[PDB]
């Protein structure tokens, strides 16, 4: 067979605990939320510094009003 | 439950003095930073 | 607050000095004469470093940092700028250090036990006294001593290190790493031998002192007993202490070539 | 003044006792306990028996194999002479291999013996976990000192196969000796820009004192009620008496919070295990992320600015 | 073993399965909309 | 250029914050686990009401100890069993001042001298047998040469009077090692010292006890049975050595200086 | 299915509704402290970014300060 | 299990199911303004 | 969506009112102390940005103090 | 209950609770414009 | 009897056991094909 | 309870009050003093 094998499935929580299994399973999923956001971030793919639509920093140094207080000095 | 044995009238009569006492600390919080103002402005 | 059982054990008497009239709590807190004296104190140091953070570059907590005097002033008075707050820095320090200690003996006194950790806590205060008062008495000036601030008394530990070329050959310096690092393996294996005999496998009872002994005894061969490793915890943590003051005196005072020197010793004698 | 309870003062015997019943299947214990009057002054007089299954005798073999690898290196080094080996032993070691080599297997004599050691001292270890681990288990106790331990052999693998497999060389591991690692340990702060500005070295040196000064406390207070039965802390756990709780109240009434008789022993377990956590985590990021550690500090705003009055030229760029 | 009876287990196993397919639908749009504004491969 | 910077944010900077934050948390665990003895407190009010309190963070739900032997259940945090009926005045009228004893301050209970609570069976060895017996119950032990035997030497007390004569030794079966000195008093009973308040010298064959006065032995507590020791009477007489600490002498609750 | 999820208000029949309510707000302070960290350690730090206008640099030019700096 | 019978089990339900609603709808406006004044993508 | 928050208030019949209040009252202190230790530390600090005036800049160019020190 | 209030004293506690909240609230958002026409920082 | 499983109930588990194992490994064969289609590796 | 009743916290109050009011004239004295000699605003 290859549809009816897996019939007895539900009987699964009759051995393992359903809160616990519950738990671990919402912690995992967090804890590599976390780590696969951190991987992501540390790559070529990083989306926070690229400068991409534009550089804040950069725009922020040549403001004309700080251009002409830093020309004054 | 939490309670402190206040009954009702205990906590009245507390909460009117609190009540001045915090005006009259705010009042001269307030006089301290007029003259602070008056003396050396910082903003 | 007080603790379900705990009425029966506040009882007056069992002070040094004062009598009855610092003999009360605040809170769950005991006061008495030298609460009031250790509480002034740390108020007082706490105060005067923050002081002294104010007078520097920044406020930043990193940075802060409050410095001996030259060694140009001796075992003299600097003067408040260049030196003298360290100085009354470090007598409130020294005050609020035995304050505390003292109250503890009180404590005990009360309770009815024994004064075994006020005793060990006195090894701790030789240490920073020979690092404040003793060395530099014996060098000959205050301004061997180290500054008050995080990441800023570590440049004094590193600078001092490299002054003898290499530490790390330093005897009373080997000797007190190793209780160090054995105190850490002895206090991880206690931990975890409790926890398991009061935790069981699902299902169990609570084990005995046989199951205790006999852990040890399939694993390595011998234990030492349940009153004797308590033993073996006060002696590995005091003799860290003890040899960490000893190989500070030695440095400097007794010894001013470098450590790997000293061990020329060994390969030299007339035997090998 | 009273009694300390530091030695003790009347000793007695019995006959040894050969140790709780383990289950049906089980290899018999080796050897016949004795006495030692010595270590009875201060604790427990009875030695052995001892338990060797299999998880426990290839361990020491794979040990001894590696013993004897380094004691004949260090021996070959000064030439087979035990006069010499004894006159300087602790500036004796087997090196590792010429970092050029990589992670390939080099000649014998140019830092194979260090790899064959590595390997057997690695192997030995973890058979020692499984010992460890089956021996509690058996008893039917709870696998708390396995926990540990598993830290402890993930700290000696990161420094020494883990890191220098991410840096590409085992020239990067320490060596065996005494002085040589001291050597090794110098070094690498060293290259790496002086550990003194590594977070997770001051963390772990947080906990290392926390952990003398838990021990101190914890030992001086069971000493302290030991009059009232305080050193038998399952009873006073699970039947709490006096002895637990004035042991309860000194700290209450000293530092404002306290413990209980079973929880202090929570607190223990975790201060041993982050020393070494933080230990595994500064060293993992040692060259592989981070360069100079002074550096790093400077950039998040750490490290002091000593005033300078002078000006120093740089003879690189002039 | 954990006290469920077979038509407790039979309930929390509809229940799970459902909860599961929606999390997946739910991470197979991210991926989309990821695929539209930064190509990886 | 010696110090140029390339990015803010790092792998180390992250770590270092995941570690706060995992720190921070086994505090939180530990805190709660601290709290199985001793509690909900009692808080005292502003005109004399008591109440129960919990702190932070809160207690933590209830855990069972099943013990050996048929030994019951314990339920942690659970129950409690009622205080005795110590007598006690305070010295000063507000919540934080001190008390008292009433009566005679060596039969009160309160102070160094209070106990506690325990069961009244005795503990057990892993075969089911009493753990601490007399000598001649277990009759396997011995003195071992090289120590001096203390059975025969008087009990001067503190005092430098004579409390009686040691007659028992009792043991520890589970952990062999001395625990107990039996003597007979001035009044001719059977009492029980424990062996951590006991200073033995061989030469003189005298035992000091600090703790309490020569005329302080006649009134120690008793046994039930001779063969056997409970928990509630360990404490029992434990406590009443602890006593004279502070109640032997008038002057010793005194102010040193 | 539409009705799949019907039962799903059984959850708080085994799960304790008092502890999770405080497990939820705690997270939920720890996440929003470390997504600010995060966004102020990069290119999009608004503190510092002297936008609209740098104001240490500002007073550093007032001409009031700037006379006095001047006799000196 | 937890004490809580099928009638309080429904209460906590629809009210932290509105709470949670609520919730999500403030981050949204937060996050559309962040992007009208600073956008990051 | 008009009666969905109806038995909120049955909050306070699982939560503690009292030590809630503790509570918030304690991380609000906190929360103030950190938020204004965070912008005192950026480029909108308003106590060292000398503006309206820089006072010890003032204070070193007083007439008295600058006679003082030419004689010297 | 499990905190012993009952529900009328939880419907009280809720009506005083939830007025100091937007007292509290109102005076955060009038520090804030007055920050903001102080010292822009956006 | 050692695990008290009887033999119907561990036949169940064997059966449900083999289908579960062999349809993981059919996605682990599925992921391979599309790894060697994107980028081969020998 | 702090033991007191209302006579004796009358009476307490009463000295209390007496006393802190002298502290704070010896204070304003000093001040002015320090004042005249040397000027710090
Ligand atoms: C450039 C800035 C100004 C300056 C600006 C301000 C501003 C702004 C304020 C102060 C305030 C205070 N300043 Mg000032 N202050 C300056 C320099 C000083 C110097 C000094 C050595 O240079 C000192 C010692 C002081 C000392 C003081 C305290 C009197 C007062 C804070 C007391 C407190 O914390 O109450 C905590 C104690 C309680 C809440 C206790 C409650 C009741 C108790 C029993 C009575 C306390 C008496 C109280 C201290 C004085 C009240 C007045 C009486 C009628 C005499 N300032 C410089 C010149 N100062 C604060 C103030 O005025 O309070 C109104 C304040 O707002
Ligand atoms: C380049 C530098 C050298 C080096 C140079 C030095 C120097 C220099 C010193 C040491 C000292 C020590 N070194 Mg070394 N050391 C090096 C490498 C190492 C390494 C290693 C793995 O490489 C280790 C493991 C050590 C370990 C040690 C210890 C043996 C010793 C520190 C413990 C101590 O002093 O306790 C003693 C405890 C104290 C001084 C604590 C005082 C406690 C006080 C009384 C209580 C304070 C309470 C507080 C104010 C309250 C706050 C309250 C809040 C409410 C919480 N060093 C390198 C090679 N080392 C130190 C030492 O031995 O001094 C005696 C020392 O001076
Ligand atoms: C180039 C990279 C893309 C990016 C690519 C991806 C991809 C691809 C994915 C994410 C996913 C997530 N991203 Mg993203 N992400 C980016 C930048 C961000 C930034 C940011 C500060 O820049 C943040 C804060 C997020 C945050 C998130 C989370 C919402 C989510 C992880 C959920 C989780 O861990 O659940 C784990 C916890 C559990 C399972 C516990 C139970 C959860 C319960 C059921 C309720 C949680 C609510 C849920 C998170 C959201 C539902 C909201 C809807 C209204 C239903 N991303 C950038 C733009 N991100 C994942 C996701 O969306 O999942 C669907 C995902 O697949
Ligand atoms: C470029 C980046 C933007 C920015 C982009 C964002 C984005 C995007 C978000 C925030 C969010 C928040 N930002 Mg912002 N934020 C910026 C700068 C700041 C500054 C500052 C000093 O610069 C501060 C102090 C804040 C503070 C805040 C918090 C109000 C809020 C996160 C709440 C939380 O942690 O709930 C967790 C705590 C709980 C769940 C506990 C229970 C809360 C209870 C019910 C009461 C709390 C009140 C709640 C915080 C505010 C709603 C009250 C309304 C007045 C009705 N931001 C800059 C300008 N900010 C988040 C938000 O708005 O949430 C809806 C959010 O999604
Ligand atoms: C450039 C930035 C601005 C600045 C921008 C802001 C912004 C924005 C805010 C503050 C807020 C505050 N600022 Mg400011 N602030 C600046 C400079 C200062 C300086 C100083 C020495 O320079 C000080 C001492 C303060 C101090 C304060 C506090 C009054 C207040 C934080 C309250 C709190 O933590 O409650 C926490 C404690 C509790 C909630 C406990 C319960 C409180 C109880 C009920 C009573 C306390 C009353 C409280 C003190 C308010 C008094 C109001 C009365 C009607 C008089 N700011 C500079 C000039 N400041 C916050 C505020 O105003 O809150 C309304 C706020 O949102
Ligand atoms: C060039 C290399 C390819 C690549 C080549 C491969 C190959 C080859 C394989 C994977 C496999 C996996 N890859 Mg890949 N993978 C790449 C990049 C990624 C990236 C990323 C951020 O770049 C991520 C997050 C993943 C993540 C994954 C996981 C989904 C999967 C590992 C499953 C596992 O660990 O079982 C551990 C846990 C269990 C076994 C528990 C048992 C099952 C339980 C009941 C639930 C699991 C659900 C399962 C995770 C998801 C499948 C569900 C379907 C939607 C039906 N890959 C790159 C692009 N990857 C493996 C795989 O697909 O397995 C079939 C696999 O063979
Ligand atoms: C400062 C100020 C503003 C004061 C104003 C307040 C006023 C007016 C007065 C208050 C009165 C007085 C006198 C207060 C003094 C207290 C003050 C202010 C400060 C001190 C607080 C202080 C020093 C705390 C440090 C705490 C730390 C960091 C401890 C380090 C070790 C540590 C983490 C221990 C945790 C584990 C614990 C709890 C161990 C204790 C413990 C041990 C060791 C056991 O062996 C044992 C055995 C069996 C049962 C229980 C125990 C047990 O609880
Ligand atoms: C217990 C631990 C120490 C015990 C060993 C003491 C033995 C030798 C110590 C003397 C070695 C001191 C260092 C000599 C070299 C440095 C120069 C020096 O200072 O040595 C002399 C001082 O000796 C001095 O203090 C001598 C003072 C010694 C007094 C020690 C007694 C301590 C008791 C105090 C307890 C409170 C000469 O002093 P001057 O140059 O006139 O001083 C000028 C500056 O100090 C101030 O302007
Ligand atoms: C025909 C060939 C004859 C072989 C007959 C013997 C069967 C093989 C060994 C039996 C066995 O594998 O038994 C195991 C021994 O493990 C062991 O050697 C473990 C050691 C096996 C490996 C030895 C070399 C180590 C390999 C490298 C390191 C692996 C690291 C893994 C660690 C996590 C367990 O031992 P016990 O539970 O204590 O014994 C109980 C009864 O079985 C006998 O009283
Ligand atoms: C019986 O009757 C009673 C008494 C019980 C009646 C009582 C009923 C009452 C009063 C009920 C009240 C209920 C309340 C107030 C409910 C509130 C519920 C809320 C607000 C629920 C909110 C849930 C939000 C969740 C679960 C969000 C989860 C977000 C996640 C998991 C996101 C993670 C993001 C990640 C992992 C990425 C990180 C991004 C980056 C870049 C930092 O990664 C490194
Ligand atoms: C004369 O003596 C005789 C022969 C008679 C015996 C006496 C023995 C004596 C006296 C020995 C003295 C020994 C001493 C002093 C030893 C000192 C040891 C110290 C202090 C060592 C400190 C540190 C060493 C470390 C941390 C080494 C770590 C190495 C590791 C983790 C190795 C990893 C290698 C692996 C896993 C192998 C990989 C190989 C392969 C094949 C996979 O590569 C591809
Ligand atoms: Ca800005």
């Amino acid at each position: 067979m290859n549809a009816k094998s897996f019939d007895g499935m539900h009987k699964l929580w009759m051995i393992m605990n359903p809160v616990s299994t519950l738990w671990a399973i919402f912690i995992f999923q967090i804890f590599l939320g976390l780590l696969i956001h951190m991987v992501v971030l540390s790559s070529d793919l990083n989306w926070h510094d690229d400068q991409i639509p534009v550089g804040y920093q950069l725009q922020g140094e040549t403001l004309p009003v700080n251009l002409e207080m830093k020309a004054a000095q | 439950k939490p309670s402190t044995g206040l009954t009702e009238s205990e906590a009245k009569e507390f909460h009117g003095l609190f009540m001045a006492s915090m005006t009259l600390w705010f009042g001269l919080v307030v006089l301290a930073h007029i003259l602070s103002w008056m003396y050396r402005p910082w903003l | 607050a007080l603790l379900n059982f705990e009425k029966k054990y506040r009882v007056r008497g069992g002070t040094l000095v004062g009598g009855d009239l610092f003999d009360f709590w605040v809170g769950p807190f005991y006061v008495g004469f030298f609460g009031v004296s250790a509480v002034f104190f740390a108020t007082l140091g706490t105060m005067l470093i923050l002081f002294g953070a104010a007078i520097g570059p920044t406020l930043n907590i990193w940075q802060i940092s409050i410095a001996p005097p030259d060694l140009s002033v001796g075992l003299g008075f600097a003067p408040i700028r260049e030196g003298g707050l360290w100085q009354v820095i470090t007598i409130c320090a020294v005050g609020a250090f035995v304050s505390w200690a003292l109250r503890q003996v009180e404590i005990a006194r009360k309770l009815g036990m024994g004064l075994h950790v006020p005793f060990a806590f006195s090894f701790a205060i030789l240490a920073y006294l020979t690092l404040v008062f003793f060395r530099p008495v014996l060098l000959g000036a205050w301004g061997h001593a180290f500054p008050y601030g995080l990441f800023s008394h570590l440049d004094w530990v590193s600078n001092v290190g490299y002054q003898t070329l290499h530490f790390h050959y330093n005897p009373a310096h080997m000797l007190a790493i190793s209780f160090f690092f054995i105190n850490t393996l002895a206090l991880a294996m206690h931990g975890s031998l409790i926890l398991s005999v009061v935790n069981p496998q699902k299902g169990e009872e609570v084990k005995t002192a046989e199951h205790e002994n006999t852990v040890f005894r399939d694993i390595v061969g011998y234990s030492i007993g349940a009153l004797a490793i308590h033993r073996l915890g006060l002696f590995l943590a005091i003799n860290a202490a003890f040899w960490s003051a000893v190989c500070m005196i030695l440095t400097g005072p007794f010894w001013t070539r470098g450590w790997p020197e000293w061990w020329m010793w060994w390969p030299n004698l007339p035997i090998w | 003044p009273e009694y300390q309870n530091i030695f003790n003062k009347v000793q007695v015997r019995e006959p040894a006792y050969p140790g709780v019943e383990l289950p049906k299947g089980s290899l018999p214990r080796v050897g016949k306990p004795i006495f030692s009057y010595w270590l009875g002054k201060i604790g427990d007089a009875q030695i052995g028996p001892l338990y060797l299954g299999g998880w426990g005798i290839a361990s020491l073999i794979s040990g001894f194999i590696a013993l004897e690898v380094i004691g004949l290196n260090m021996l070959a080094s000064v030439g087979w002479d035990p006069r010499l080996f004894l006159k300087e032993f602790f500036w004796l070691g087997l090196e590792p291999p010429p970092p050029a080599y990589g992670l390939s297997i080099p000649p014998l004599a140019e830092g194979g013996w260090w790899l064959i050691a590595g390997l057997f001292l690695t192997m030995s270890l973890l058979l020692w976990w499984v010992r460890v681990y089956k021996r509690a288990k058996d008893l039917g106790m709870g696998t708390h000192l396995s926990w540990a331990f598993a830290v402890a052999i993930l700290f000696f693998l990161t420094l020494g196969f883990i890191r220098p497999v991410l840096m590409g060389s085992w020239g990067e591991a320490p060596p065996f000796g005494i002085f040589p690692h001291l050597d090794w340990t110098a070094a690498i702060s060293i290259r790496y820009g002086n550990f003194y500005y590594n977070p997770f070295h001051g963390l772990s040196i947080a906990f290392m004192y926390g952990s003398a000064v838990l021990f101190a406390m914890h030992g001086g207070t069971i000493l302290a009620v030991s009059r009232y039965g305080g050193d038998r802390e399952i009873d006073q756990i699970t039947d709490r008496g006096t002895a637990a709780e004035r042991a309860m109240l000194f700290w209450r009434w000293c530092m404002g919070f306290n413990a209980s008789m079973e929880s202090i022993h929570r607190w223990a377990w975790w201060f041993a295990v982050f020393c070494i956590i933080n230990s595994i985590l500064g060293i993992i990021l040692t060259g592989t992320v981070v360069d100079n550690w002074y550096l790093w500090a400077v950039k998040h705003g750490v490290a002091p600015s000593y005033p300078s009055e002078l000006t120093i030229d740089n003879p690189y760029l002039t | 073993t954990t006290g469920l009876t077979e038509a407790e287990s039979k309930e929390f196993h509809g229940i799970f399965m459902a909860s599961m397919t929606l999390w997946f639908g739910l991470v197979v749009l991210a991926h989309i909309l990821s695929w539209l504004y930064r190509p990886w491969l | 250029e010696f110090g140029y910077i390339t990015q803010y944010f790092d792998l180390a900077q992250v770590t270092l914050w995941a570690f706060w934050l995992s720190l921070l948390s086994v505090i939180f665990f530990n805190r709660r686990e601290d709290k199985r003895e001793g509690y909900p407190q009692e808080a005292v009010q502003i005109f004399g009401k008591t109440i129960l309190t919990e702190g932070f963070p809160f207690m933590p739900a209830p855990k069972t100890f099943k013990l050996p032997h048929n030994g019951g259940d314990v339920v942690k945090p659970g129950p409690e069993r009622p205080q005795y009926d110590f007598k006690l005045e305070q010295v000063d009228r507000f919540a934080g001042a001190a008390y008292r004893p009433v009566g005679n301050p060596m039969l009160a209970g309160v102070g160094p001298g209070a106990y506690a609570v325990r069961a009244n069976k005795p503990d057990l060895t892993n075969a089911g047998d009493p753990r601490i017996v007399p000598m001649r119950v277990a009759k396997h032990f011995a003195v071992v040469d090289k120590d001096p035997d203390p059975r025969g030497m008087t009990v001067i007390g503190a005092d430098g009077q004579v409390g009686g004569k040691v007659t028992e030794i009792w043991v520890d079966r589970a952990e062999p090692q001395v625990r107990y000195l039996e003597l007979e008093a001035g009044n001719k009973k059977k009492v029980l010292v424990p062996i951590a308040l006991c200073v033995i010298k061989g030469q003189k064959r005298e035992v000091k006890v600090r703790s309490i006065n020569g005329i302080h032995f006649n009134d120690v507590p008793t046994l039930s049975n001779y063969d056997q020791i409970t928990l509630a009477e360990e404490d029992k007489v434990s406590a009443y050595y602890g006593a004279g600490t502070l109640y032997a002498t008038p002057n010793r609750a005194e102010s040193v200086l």
